[PDB]
């Protein structure tokens, strides 16, 4: 049974701490370097701390005295505490057997690990009024934390349909639109409304989208 | 230290074709490298390790080349579960690997120009004391596209956001959304809001606009 | 009779840091002057001994172990230190009571082409205690089913090759290294200086 399975990441404010549990199946942890790597948004790997089988520890300068690397043999499974957060730790962990010459060839599935001081907000939809095609769309805007699911007619529109992925904003809310190109021969007729769903703030929004004059 | 880089950042590559991504690195590694593969949202992938050594359980279509600064993974017949990001990691100074940044691999296609639409901040929004300005560029080709924002002739800077969209599966076009935002305070002290957008299948660059009133 | 240091220092083929040469100096007298009157070494330091005050000594026995490693890997060659090298090829023990030394070889150990000859122990499933020197070319078991001679899955060869390059940086060059240890046991003190 080759595989990594981890557990215990979510949403933490600053000066906040997690454990990370990477639990091992088909190798033994104890024998082997185990790294921690992450990945934030859109950004690519970087290593974060190893563990040697010899007990010995190693960590990156930005978590050096801040992240701990340990394991319970007993239980196969390799731990990393995430202690005194800050907010340039916020993405996915992963964590890896590595056998050097032979490569990085077992990684677990991830974890994801938000660090925001930032009170989860239901999002704002304003509208996107339209002006031989028409485009139109919602500013699903200043929603906490990730994610959001958009529809349109609750499911009868999905051609033209482009629901962008969320920017994080200087306030650390996200802000994502959704827009669809229906004929503009449809305007003064069909009725175009947009589903938005915030599950974490439990908030179910539809909006009306349609011209101004 | 060892810094690691990769040969194109993007690449456009047809279903069946041959394609070969590039790294190198600051030092001579001799062969200790390896290539992963990472579909988004989905973890890494080892493919070659120890330069050309093939991982059991990939595709024999992955070769691997290179022995000291300039390496090279080469995808003999791409398929369509092979449009992914391919990076090269370090095995010199293990257990400390460095990375390099990636190259995406996607579908290649005709030069699609964007449709340009403008939308100016709703009433609603305006209530709440802040306004935000969106353009969109829809349905283009290649990925690589650019978008300056004018306030009365005045090219903003710091208060812009993008998001592209993931290849359309239907399309194999990009979409981008620019986000302006200002204030109602600073929106309602200018009257002519613009959004110039260049992009290769353009001649000239496109300027959609509105004014306040209107 | 001089205590022979110059067949461990001008010593032409030097030794794999995992599998690490080791001399046993006795029953002379040994110019610790020489050794640090010339500034050719590039790491020196000398711990729990003072090299000016080590001619006026005496010691039962006096060790040379020699071997060479990676030109970054030459601060792992003090106490309590810990990486692949200080962990799974050579230990100085916290007490320790020597002087180390090495010098940048780009010339000799590092050939056109990449010198593969230097290996180092980068598997092992514990610590070295202090002086002690692993040559088990086993292969290693990383996973709870025996591998039984051959390499591939949880199953890897445990001695790496340095990959010497003269273009690299000095970090990456190898540098070879002498520690010299210092013991005394109530028995004849026979190494004295002068
Ligand atoms: C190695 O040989 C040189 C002469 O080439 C000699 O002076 C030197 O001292 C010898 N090494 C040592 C440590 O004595």
């Amino acid at each position: 049974e080759v595989q990594l399975v981890e557990s215990g990441g979510g949403l933490i404010q600053p000066g906040g701490s997690l454990r990370l549990s990477c639990a091992a199946s088909g190798l033994i942890v104890s024998s082997n370097y185990m790294s921690w790597v992450r990945q934030a948004p859109g950004k690519g790997l970087e290593w974060v701390s190893v563990l040697y089988a010899g007990g010995s520890t190693d960590y990156a300068g930005s978590v050096k005295g801040r992240f701990t690397i340990s394991r319970d043999n007993s239980k196969n499974t390799l731990y990393l505490q995430m202690n005194s957060l800050r907010a340039e730790d916020t993405a996915v962990y992963y964590c890896a057997r590595d056998a050097a010459v032979y490569g990085i060839d077992v990684w677990g599935q991830g974890t994801t690990v938000t660090v925001s001081s930032a009170s989860t907000k239901g999002p704002s939809v304003f509208p996107l009024a339209p002006s031989g095609t028409a485009a139109l769309g919602c500013l699903v805007k200043d929603y906490f934390p990730e994610p959001v699911t958009v529809s349109w007619n609750s499911g009868a529109l999905t051609s033209g349909v482009h629901t962008f992925p969320a920017v994080l904003q200087s306030s650390g809310l996200y802000s994502l639109s959704s827009v669809v190109t229906v004929p503009s021969s449809s305007l003064g007729t069909q009725t175009y409304i947009c589903n938005v769903n915030h599950k974490p703030s439990n908030t179910k929004v539809d909006k009306k989208v349609e011209p101004k004059s | 230290d060892i810094q690691m880089t990769q040969s194109p950042s993007s690449l456009s590559a047809s279903v069946g074709d041959r394609v070969t991504i590039t790294c190198r690195a600051s030092q001579s590694i001799s062969s200790y490298l390896n290539w992963y593969q990472q579909k988004p949202g989905k973890a890494p992938k080892l493919l070659i390790y120890a330069a050309s050594s093939l991982q059991s359980g990939v595709p024999s279509r992955f070769s691997g080349s290179g022995s000291g600064t300039d390496f090279t993974l080469t995808i003999s017949s791409l398929q369509p579960e092979d449009f992914a990001t391919y990076y090269c990691q370090q095995s010199y100074t293990t257990p400390l690997f460095t990375f390099g940044p990636g190259t995406k691999v996607d579908i290649k296609r005709t030069v699609a120009a964007p449709s340009v639409f403008i939308f100016p901040p709703s009433d609603e929004q305006l209530k709440s004391g802040t306004a935000s300005v969106v353009c969109l560029l829809n349905n283009f080709y290649p990925r690589e596209a650019k978008v300056q924002w004018k306030v009365d002739n005045a090219l903003q800077s710091g208060n812009s956001q993008e998001s592209v969209t993931e290849q359309d599966s239907k399309d194999s076009t990009y979409s981008l959304s620019s986000t302006l935002t200002l204030s109602k305070a600073d929106y309602e002290k200018h009257k002519v809001y613009a959004c110039e957008v260049t992009h290769q299948g353009l001649s000239s660059p496109v300027t959609k606009s509105f004014n306040r009133g209107e | 009779n001089l205590c022979p240091f110059g067949e461990v220092f001008n010593a032409t083929r030097f030794a794999s840091v995992y599998a690490w040469n080791r001399k046993r100096i006795s029953n002379c007298v040994a110019d610790y002057s020489v050794l640090y009157n010339s500034a050719s070494f590039s790491t020196f330091k000398c711990y729990g001994v003072s090299p000016t005050k080590l001619n006026d000594l005496c010691f039962t026995n006096v060790y040379a172990d020699s071997f060479v490693i990676r030109g970054d890997e030459v601060r792992q060659i003090a106490p309590g230190q810990t990486g692949k090298i200080a962990d799974y090829n050579y230990k100085l023990p916290d007490d320790f009571t020597g002087c180390v030394i090495a010098w940048n070889s780009n010339n000799l150990d590092s050939k056109v082409g990449g010198n593969y000859n230097y290996l180092y122990r980068l598997f092992r499933k514990s610590n070295l205690k202090p002086f002690e020197r692993d040559i088990s070319t086993e292969i290693y078991q990383a996973g709870s089913t025996p591998c039984n001679g051959v390499e591939g899955f949880n199953c890897y060869f445990p001695l790496q090759s340095y990959g010497f390059q003269p273009t690299n940086g000095v970090g990456y060059q190898p540098y070879r290294v002498v520690v010299l240890s210092f013991e005394l046991l109530h028995a004849p003190a026979t190494v004295c200086g002068p």
